[PDB]
């Protein structure tokens, strides 16, 4: 009825996006842990001096 | 918000006194209290403090064992017992309301005050008295004996004002953060035993009595004062 | 001698199976489960028999060298009198714990109302302060007297006193309580057919009249016989086995009290994986 | 720890106490759990805030007693997304409509209600939040089912029902039917009421049932039971 | 009509899943094959938050990295200094069967929801010195799920009867209504910019909406199973899921589909929340094994446990600075590790 219009519709919106490749996506992860992982205090621990929780 | 003294008048010397100040508009229990005096001549005078929940009090070093404060919760009361009052015990009295907690501003609120007529760390005001013109701008100093900082990283410096006829107003707390209601034309700066307060563009109303206080431990301790005018 | 020797197996074996299920009750009680009313009894009743345990190596070296150990007035007023206190502590917890089960067996609707945490610190304050009372008289009258050895003076009112409020008043208190407890809950319109109360609630009784019962029977004996009849000769070391049986119910409360619980058991095993892991 | 921090710390400290006295005074309160399938006569048993909220509160007192009972019929969710809220419960009360067993008036295989009343019973009394939780049932419209069972026999949906059709017999018989799908009757109990409309023995009976719960609650906790 | 419009749909369905396939080149996994492994994370309880008295369902961080809300089923929100451990406020509800809770990106506000189907908002800075409600945002038909402050004025929620919806607070409104969920919503997050918001529901599927335009602009279908949990990748690219089928999902919007699994032979539970580290680098997700598993995001290798809860760990969050990690379990504590 309606509601099969309105699933139509909204099929048809979420088919017509530009979708860039897997390879360039996970890069860019990549680069962006990367870029990111010198000033993450959760994989290298930080001096205890630089510690707020003991 | 409303803090209301009552209770002054003439003692003769060697008496009895006793002030209450009733409050409205705010939650009296979880505020602690200051009875902060200050004589016709000078400026502000720490007295007494009585914590949220009745446990901590502290009594200045001037007043210990004649003085008592105390609060009525039920009635929103807080009360100060004088006794073998001297002729230095002259002054108006203040009450003024001061949370704690994390990020709170401590001393934002004065009463109106009550008239009655009968180590230590030094807060040194640089001048009594500048001349100030509207729309320029205007920087007082104010010195500490120690180091305000604190291990866990802020500074306990405020600073106040009281403008000619009225109680005084929070103007800065912990010598960085703006209060509640003022304008953006104050800043606070400085480090340890060196602050300035700063006011940018300023007019009339502005003019009064700046005082710096600190916070780092008990007494607290007020500056000399630091008079703006025309 | 077979009666020093059975004493000190018996002190030593307490000993060592109590001291680590004392220190393991009172650690999961006070340091992981939440702070309610039946955990109050545990606590108190878990430190008062751990207190005795860790008194347990003193009895021992004084049982060692046949007396004459303490060679000082000071340590003999003091050592005995810290470990009567502890036992007789026990004894009164034990009874409180009685009554406030036959309590909410009895009045749920009080209990619902007016059962908090304060109320059972402030009777445990109590029953500690009682059980002081009780200790001083050990304090006043042990005295040293010349070989060397401190001991025994209305010894008369002292024992009397011992045997009335230690052992007759709880050991009534706590059957009567259990008795109540497992009829109580037979004949209800919702009485479920059930083993689990009467037999919990028997061994309970048992343990505690097997490790008490010799003590007082020994303490009466005593006031009824003279000393220097061959039957007081007999009668003198078996009072100090009778001692050692005694002190041995601060290693058997752990498990009947503390481990009965659900709660408290599964709570235990986790503690005890996580920390062997 | 300066004079902020300590006046912080006494602050946490009052907020400390404040909470445990609210707690204490929370757990004074029996906390029920209306539970029944549709059209079970729940209503007319909690008639003997909220919009849609279906979190319906009804506190009350009951001879020193309070009580603290939640319909949560509104929720038109799966159970299974907010059930896990009410576990800790003193008890649930299960309302039945005992006289609606011919119509059909709900989703069901060929014709019967009382096959979702029981599917609800079965998926409430064994589960794993409840496993202890008693269940206080209540079995509603008695009259409705004593004309009903006049004129229409329990064999339409009770096919293994034997004797005279009776109003004790087939009451009986829905009694040992629902009390049978109970798989655990060595933790949790089942207390069963026809509810007397016309008197107040149902909110006596949930005292008394409350009143076991509590003592037996208390008795097992300490291994008494 | 509707035979045609089910074939229809059925087309595009299948052509949406060839444009992903397309779209697919290589995993996540050979061309990051030559990372080097984070290796074993190693963190400790360095505080104990204690004074809830029933489970906490919901906590949130501040965005200073020092305070901290959480929501417990005493019917009380709690504000902690996680650095002195000290409680700054006790807040009572209306309700008790809460379920959600939300520190506003201000500090001046907070907002808690549940069975009651009503978001409530209080105001954490009064002249008279005491947490008060500022509103009420009714209008939801089932319980609420989650809720976010996109500022002060605005908030998102989720809610069981299968919507979302964007308040105007001023006002009481809610000014978005997103409609699409069969299931019932169950989790949310918003985008570092706030333009997008992504949302996890009991129909095994996630939904991207544009918060402006009221619109889903993306569907995500993955799971074997319920989303419990939502949560975005620190660039805005990516993000995460968190279902009851054992398994934590990786999303990449721009390539539409999904990159990385998440799971484990020995972990049988589902997933209660998710949450990433500073850089991305680390996934936190806790479970109903008691516990909390921290994976490297990039490798999908178990690279920590942070077995600190005797009960189901119901909520989880990191820090904006990204120093500290927060867990909430059904063992009424809050535990913060370093
Ligand atoms: C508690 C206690 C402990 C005692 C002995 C001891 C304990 C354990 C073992 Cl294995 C061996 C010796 C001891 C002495 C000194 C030290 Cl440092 C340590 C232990 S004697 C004693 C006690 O109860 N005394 C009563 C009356 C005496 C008996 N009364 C009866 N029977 N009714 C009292 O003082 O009036």
């Amino acid at each position: 009825i309606a509601q099969a219009r309105k699933l139509v519709e909204q099929l048809k919106m979420e088919a017509n996006i530009d979708r860039i490749k897997v390879s360039k996506a996970a890069a860019d992860l990549m680069a962006y842990c990367e870029a990111h992982a010198k000033e993450d205090p959760l994989l290298t621990p930080v001096p205890a001096s630089e510690n707020p929780f003991r | 918000v409303q803090l209301v003294e009552s209770g002054g008048g003439l003692v003769q010397p060697g008496g009895s006194r006793k002030l209450s100040c009733s409050a409205s508009g705010f939650a009296f229990s979880s505020f602690g209290m200051h009875w902060v005096r200050q004589a016709p001549e000078k400026g502000l005078e720490w007295v007494a403090y009585i914590s949220s929940g009745s446990g901590t009090i502290y009594y200045a070093d001037t007043v210990k064992g004649r003085f008592t404060i105390s609060r009525d919760d039920p009635k929103n009361t807080l009360f100060l017992q004088m006794t073998s009052l001297r002729s230095e015990d002259t002054a108006m009295y203040y009450c003024v309301r001061s949370i704690y907690y994390y990020g709170s501003s401590p001393f934002d609120f004065w009463g109106q005050g009550t008239t009655l007529t009968v180590s230590d760390i030094v807060m040194t005001q640089a001048t009594s008295s500048v001349p100030v013109t509207p729309g320029e701008s205007v920087s007082i100093s104010c010195r500490s004996s120690k180091s305000l900082l604190h291990s866990n990283g802020n500074t306990y410096l405020y600073w106040f004002l009281q403008r000619p006829g009225q109680s005084p107003q929070l103007l800065i707390y912990r010598m960085s953060n703006l209060a509640s209601g003022v304008p953006d034309r104050f800043s606070g700066s400085g480090s340890g035993t060196a602050f300035t307060l700063t006011i940018s563009r300023l007019e009339a109303e502005d003019v009064g009595v700046y005082y710096c206080m600190q916070h780092l431990e008990y007494p607290l301790t007020f500056g000399a004062g630091t008079k703006l005018e025309l | 001698e077979p009666p020093v020797i059975l004493s000190m197996v018996i002190l030593s074996l307490t000993f060592l199976l109590g001291l680590p299920g004392n220190g393991l009750v009172l650690w999961v009680a006070g340091l992981k489960m939440q702070r309610t009313v039946n955990t109050i009894w545990f606590l108190h009743l878990t430190l008062a028999d751990l207190l005795c345990c860790l008194s347990l190596p003193f009895s021992l070296a004084h049982l060692a060298l046949q007396g004459q150990w303490p060679y000082g007035r000071f340590l003999c007023k003091l050592i005995p009198s810290i470990i009567v206190l502890n036992m007789f502590a026990s004894v009164f917890l034990l009874t409180a714990i009685s009554l406030d089960r036959c309590l909410v067996v009895f009045k749920p609707i009080w209990c619902q109302n007016h059962r908090n945490v304060g109320m059972a610190c402030s009777i445990c304050g109590c029953i500690w302060v009682v059980a002081f009372v009780m200790c001083i008289p050990v304090f006043v009258y042990r005295e040293i007297f010349t070989h060397n050895r401190c001991g025994y003076t209305p010894l008369v009112a002292i024992t009397i006193t011992r045997l009335v409020v230690g052992f007759l008043l709880p050991s009534v208190i706590m059957i009567a309580c259990y008795s109540f407890i497992v009829f109580r809950m037979q004949r209800g319109r919702f009485a479920k057919s059930q083993s689990k109360t009467f037999r919990v609630a028997v061994v309970v009784v048992a343990v505690f009249l097997v490790c008490w019962t010799p003590y007082h029977i020994f303490g009466v004996l005593s006031l009824l016989t003279d000393p220097e009849t061959p039957l007081g000769k007999t009668l003198m070391s078996w009072d100090h086995v009778c001692i050692a049986l005694a002190s041995a119910n601060s290693c058997f409360n752990p498990f009947l009290y503390a481990l009965l619980g659900k709660d408290f058991r599964k709570k235990a095993r986790q503690s005890i994986q996580g920390i062997l892991e | 720890l300066s004079a902020e921090d300590k006046a912080a710390v006494e602050r946490s400290k009052m907020i400390d106490r404040n909470l445990r006295e609210d707690g204490e005074k929370a757990a004074r309160e029996v906390k029920l759990l209306l539970l029944g399938a549709g059209e079970s006569g729940k209503s007319t048993i909690v008639k003997q805030r909220v919009k849609t909220t279906g979190i319906v509160e009804t506190h009350f007192t009951f001879k020193d007693l309070h009580f603290k009972m939640f319909d949560v019929g509104g929720q038109r969710s799966e159970r299974k997304k907010w059930i896990h809220c009410f576990e800790g419960v003193t008890a649930i009360i299960f309302c039945v409509a005992l006289s609606d067993y011919d119509l059909v008036l709900a989703e069901d295989e060929e014709m019967n209600r009382m096959h979702e009343s029981m599917k609800l019973f079965d998926s409430i009394c064994n589960n794993k939040w409840f496993t202890d939780t008693s269940i206080i049932l209540f079995l509603n419209k008695k009259d409705l089912f004593e004309e009903k069972i006049k004129k229409s026999p329990l064999t339409i949906c009770y096919p293994e029902y034997a004797g005279s059709n009776t109003y004790e017999e087939a009451a009986a018989y829905i009694q040992c039917q629902f009390e049978d799908l109970n798989k655990r009757k060595d933790t949790k109990e089942i207390y069963t009421h026809f509810t007397c409309a016309t008197d107040t023995k149902n909110v006596q009976f949930v005292f008394d049932a409350v009143t076991d719960v509590i003592i037996k609650n208390n008795l097992k906790d300490c291994g008494l039971f | 009509e509707l035979d045609q419009l089910r074939q229809e749909a059925e087309q595009l369905k299948n052509q949406i899943r060839d444009a992903r396939k397309a779209c697919a080149d290589a995993t996540l996994s050979q061309i990051t094959n030559n990372i080097d492994p984070v290796g074993r994370i190693q963190m400790r309880t360095r505080r104990t938050l204690r004074g809830h008295l029933a489970k906490i369902y919901a906590m949130h961080w501040g965005t200073d990295s020092r305070l901290l809300v959480s929501a417990s089923q005493d019917g009380k929100l709690i504000i902690w200094d996680s650095y002195t451990t000290n409680k700054v406020h006790a807040i009572p509800l209306r309700s008790s069967w809460v379920m959600t809770c939300a520190y506003a990106p201000s500090g001046n506000y907070v907002a808690c929801g549940g069975l009651d189907n009503i978001c409530s908002i209080y105001n954490l800075k009064t002249r008279e010195g005491n947490v008060r409600v500022s509103r009420e945002l009714a209008g939801h038909t089932g319980y609420l799920s989650c809720c976010r402050f996109l500022d002060d004025n605005q908030i998102v929620t989720s809610s069981g009867d299968t919507t979302c919806a964007l308040w105007d607070i001023e006002t009481g409104q809610q000014t978005t209504t997103f409609t699409g969920h069969t299931g019932d919503v169950m989790s949310l997050s918003l985008a570092p910019d706030t333009r997008l918001f992504v949302s996890g529901a009991c129909d095994a599927s996630a939904k991207l909406w544009d918060v402006r335009e009221g619109m889903c602009r993306q569907t995500f279908t993955g799971h074997e199973s319920d989303i419990n949990a939502i949560c975005f990748f620190p660039n805005g690219n990516a993000f995460a899921t968190g279902s009851d089928d054992a398994t934590c999902r990786l999303f990449d919007l721009r390539a539409d589909q999904e990159l990385m699994t998440y799971s484990h032979d020995n972990i049988i539970c589902g997933i209660t929340s998710v949450s990433f580290s500073k850089s991305g680098r680390l996934l936190l997700a806790g479970y109903d094994d008691f516990n909390c598993n921290v994976w490297d995001a990039l490798k999908a290798d178990r690279a920590g446990v942070l077995a600190g809860h005797d009960n189901r760990v119901s909520c989880l969050g990191v820090t904006d600075d990204g120093m500290a990690v927060a867990t909430g379990s059904w063992d009424s504590f809050l535990k913060i590790w370093n």
